[PDB]
């Protein structure tokens, strides 16, 4: 279903979630990550898709398990989550956003310093197009 | 030139350096004293953790797993009353010897329920909880496995765990404390003393918490195996029969005394071959009548103990009588029946087949008596047995046949297992009936049973316990070894067989069909003339080039150098070799009662004796039972605590290094650590590898989560990926790894410098990469509720 390369990547998206480390993801740790990403999901909507892909029956949630309850427009929505405004680029200032509400730690060097290796032409901002390349890599 | 363990006498390892090297040994500088150099064999020598004050609450987080660091871990966590640790899920458990404040309160119980193993500090809690969670989740029942020296702390232990089970999970039915209550019923039918134990249970129990499909408890049972019925009739000198016929002689009134016509224990051959003193201080010595103390007693004095006392503990179990349920005629009928047995060991038999000695007749008379018989009747089902005219078929006639001496010692004593052994399951189902239950569908238990043993003289006995453990050794490694490769698949570090050297071997050894030593025992016995001698060479003769098996001669210690071929033999265990010497091992293999006898004894006038009541040998018996528990705990899912005795003295804060070592091997805890060799015995979650190492990084990666701070570490390092295994939680290394790893972190800090700056690429992208792929994620989430 997924190819070696994207089971990894999502493995690293996983950790995101799981934040404690303790290779599994909560109901509470699920909501904290989406609705930190502009999202409004509720508490019967989390337990009850949880619910359906529980295989073991823990009342959580691993990896494998993860990967079975996860199409450009996905894509396209995941690039407008950075473009808060919405010219179609994002920031240092934007991406300062995404990252601490995130829980990603880091000073506006480092915010800069991410920016300018993925932006390819070097206007200052992350397009599209440019957002994608780096996925893939 | 780093610090090694090297052997010590009476701390196990002492911290060394090695300055020179030899065929199969290593010359060790102590650092304690630094020229009283020794020599130590290289398989004794062992790596040392750099920081001596290190203590962690897994002992696979250190970086050397070995006998030697594991003990070093557990000293140093003992001395900061830390007297749990876990290798793995494994616990490791250290008798504090003193009540510690606050690890068992109500509080506590709370915040292990739910939680994984490894979220919380070690705590027998955890193996409750993780025990009942599988339980509920994979409908199944579970076991809790536990080793240790009598009184090492493992009676306290098990009432951790039903008291857990009951107070988190149960609803308001108090049955941890009807156990409790019951039992100094249960250890004085079935615990004895030893040369080393004071209070030794002689069978195995299984304490099982009943649930029903609410995962809700609604009782208990406890199972009971292999009660040692040699005590019975003889012991050792420095050992005693079992402790209920030392309360009686001890407690009971005048009136009873009369009745059962007992007196002195040196009186009664059941008793007056091992030790027939009372344990007893200066104030219970007063209490007991003269007339109850043998010669011996009144030269030496009482035997000693903090808590054992047989005056006292009488008066104690006619108390946990009365609580469950048993009147005052059910208690005597129980005292009748013990008296009875004793009465039974004095009756001799003399050459006439053979005949009741004339001095024998007043014992004869209070056996029947008590163990309601017809004098006549028990006079000649002792001294003849009946038997068919044929064997295969034809039609056939009752002939009497007359028994020789021996043959009556041995119906005799038979018989005195039978009754003892039927009036031990009475008492334990007894207890049983205090917290019944219809129904359940799943059980938690807890196993108690005598562990591996070896003394400078090992008879039968020793290698029936020592087989019985060879036997729960293999369970143990099974269920680590399945545990371990179910870790690395969970953990994603992909195809990974474990080098396991079975001990199956040693098993088949001793218990396979015609072949093992057992079988051979029994062949012994259909031969015109049974011998201790033609057994032995029968056991060298067909497994002449066995790998686990010796002749005394290549012992590794002295005194077994002058044993014949004829007269032992060495098992390679588990634990270590054993020298066995084969004296008796034929007449110890016999118990049979015949058939004549038993149908007597079932037809007692006494009711309460034909209740108890309604051509195999003593070592396939022994078979037969274990394989029964061994069927039980493999149809559950197992866990594992180790209790250890800190010290011989009941003492707090005194860590007998040594002492702690033996207990270690001999629970099999040694031969787990070489098993996980195999494996990746060393791991480290990214919070810790972090914590370790982050203060070598720049600000930049200092200020990663743990998981990618450990993956940039890693890439940046190019690792070699056979050795280094880079987890879902934890980094995973082979034996060795997390010390060369370490390494690397401290020996050359340009080299790291110029590594890290090379991997900022890298490490830029797959902070990007997580974020992308984690907005991505969030976004299949919110399209799968829209389904
Ligand atoms: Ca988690
Ligand atoms: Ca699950
Ligand atoms: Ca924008
Ligand atoms: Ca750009």
């Amino acid at each position: 279903q997924l190819t070696e390369e994207q089971i990894a990547e999502f493995k690293e998206a996983f950790s995101l979630f799981d934040k404690d480390g303790d290779g599994t993801i909560t109901t509470k740790e699920l909501g904290t990550v989406m609705r930190s990403l502009g999202q409004n999901p509720t508490e019967a909507e989390l337990q009850d898709m949880i619910n359906e892909v529980d295989a073991d029956g823990n009342g959580t949630i691993d990896f494998p398990e993860f990967l079975t309850m996860m199409s450009e427009e996905e894509i396209r929505e995941a690039f407008r989550v950075f473009d808060k405004d919405g010219n179609g680029f994002i920031s240092a200032a934007e991406l300062r956003h995404v990252m601490t509400n995130l829980g990603e730690k880091l000073t506006d060097e480092e915010v800069d310093e991410m920016i300018r290796e993925a932006d390819i032409d070097g206007d200052g901002q992350v397009n599209y197009e440019e957002f994608v390349t780096m996925m893939t890599s | 030139g780093k610090p090694v363990w090297a052997p010590h006498p009476t701390d196990g390892f002492q911290v060394g350096n090695i300055v020179d090297i030899g065929p199969d040994s290593l010359t060790i500088e102590p650092l304690n004293q630094k020229g009283k150099t020794f020599l130590a064999l290289i398989n004794q020598v062992f790596p040392a953790e750099e920081d001596s004050k290190k203590d962690v609450e897994d002992n696979c987080s250190l970086m050397y797993l070995n006998e030697a660091t594991l003990l070093h871990n557990i000293k140093v966590r003992y001395s900061k009353d830390r007297i749990y640790t876990y290798v793995a899920n494994i616990l490791i458990a250290v008798n504090p010897y003193f009540d510690i404040p606050k690890i068992y309160s109500s509080e506590t119980i709370k915040s292990y329920q739910g939680k994984s193993l490894g979220t919380m500090p070690p705590h027998v809690f955890a193996i409750a909880d993780k025990a009942f969670r599988d339980m509920k989740v994979l409908k199944l029942s579970q076991s809790i496995i536990v080793s240790g020296e009598s009184g090492a702390g493992k009676t306290e232990n098990t009432k951790f765990v039903l008291r857990y089970l009951t107070e988190s999970y149960g609803t308001g039915q108090d049955i941890d404390d009807r156990i409790v209550e019951a039992n100094p019923l249960l250890e004085a039918f079935g615990n004895a003393k030893t040369v080393r134990n004071n209070n030794s249970s002689r069978f195995g129990k299984f304490v099982e918490i009943h649930f029903n499909e609410k995962s809700s408890v609604v009782g208990g049972f406890v199972s009971h195996y292999l009660l040692e019925k040699s005590r019975i009739c003889v012991q050792g000198k420095e050992e005693r029969n079992y402790h209920i016929f030392y309360r009686l002689c001890a407690g009971a009134s005048e009136d009873i005394r009369e009745r059962l016509h007992l007196s002195s224990p040196d009186n009664f051959r059941y008793l007056n071959r091992g030790c027939t003193r009372y344990f007893a201080n200066k104030e219970t010595d007063k209490q007991i009548l003269q007339n109850r103390k043998s010669p011996e007693y009144l030269k030496a004095g009482s035997l000693k103990d903090p808590l054992l006392d047989d005056h006292g503990d009488f008066i104690r179990m006619c108390t946990a009588m009365k609580k469950i349920g048993l009147d005052d005629e059910e208690k005597l009928d129980l005292f009748r029946v013990v008296a009875g047995v004793l009465h039974l060991g004095n009756i001799d038999f003399e050459e006439a087949g053979c005949n009741l000695k004339n001095k024998s007749t007043q014992a004869l008379e209070y056996c029947a008596e008590l163990l309601g018989l017809d004098q006549d009747d028990l006079r000649v089902s002792l001294t003849t047995r009946v038997m068919l005219t044929t064997a295969g078929g034809a039609k056939g006639t009752v002939i009497k046949v007359p028994l020789k001496v021996e043959q009556a010692n041995n119906a005799r004593d038979a018989l005195a297992k039978t009754v003892y052994s039927h009036l031990f399951d009475h008492v334990v189902n007894r207890v049983n009936q205090c917290f019944p239950f219809e129904t359940s569908s799943y059980f938690i238990g807890v196993l108690d049973i005598a562990g591996f043993e070896y003394f400078e003289h090992n008879s039968f006995e020793q290698f029936c316990i020592n087989y019985c453990n060879e036997k729960l050794q293999q369970f143990f490694n099974e269920r680590i070894l399945k545990e371990e490769q179910e870790l690395y698949q969970k953990e994603g570090l992909g195809v990974n067989e474990v080098h396991y050297v079975d001990n199956q071997d040693c098993i088949d050894l001793i218990e396979a069909r015609l072949v093992g030593i057992l079988d051979i025992l029994d062949e012994e016995n259909r031969l015109p003339q049974p011998s201790d001698q033609h057994f032995t060479s029968a056991v060298h003769q067909k497994h002449k080039d066995h790998f686990r098996l010796s002749i005394p001669r290549k012992s590794k210690l002295a005194i077994h150098r002058n044993i014949r071929d004829d007269e032992g033999f060495i098992i390679r265990h588990f634990a270590g070799a054993v020298c066995y010497e084969t004296t008796q091992f034929v007449e110890k293999n016999n118990d049979a009662l015949h058939m004549s006898l038993e149908s007597l004894i079932c037809e007692s006038r006494d009711k309460f004796i034909r209740e108890l009541f309604e051509f195999i040998s003593v070592g396939n018996k022994f078979k037969t039972q274990l394989n029964l528990l061994l069927d039980k705990l493999r149809s559950t899912g197992a866990s594992f605590i180790r209790c250890i005795k800190p010290n011989l003295k009941m003492t707090s804060h005194h860590f007998e290094g040594a002492q702690i070592l033996s207990q270690l091997q001999c629970s099999g805890m040694v031969s787990v650590l070489d098993l996980m060799q195999g494996g990746f015995p060393s791991r480290a979650s990214f919070h810790e590898l972090y914590n370790m190492y982050k203060k070598y990084m720049p600000d930049k990666l200092a200020r990663l989560d743990p998981r990618l701070f450990c993956k940039a570490l890693f890439k940046a390092l190019g690792l070699n990926e056979i050795d280094y295994k880079f987890g879902l939680t934890k980094v995973f290394f082979r034996p060795g790894k997390f010390a060369e790893f370490d390494q690397i972190m401290k020996s050359d800090p340009d080299h790291l410098a110029e590594l890290v700056k090379r991997v900022n690429h890298w490490l830029i992208c797959s902070r990007w990469k997580k974020v992308q792929w984690c907005s991505l994620s969030v976004i299949k989430l919110k399209n799968k509720i829209k389904y």
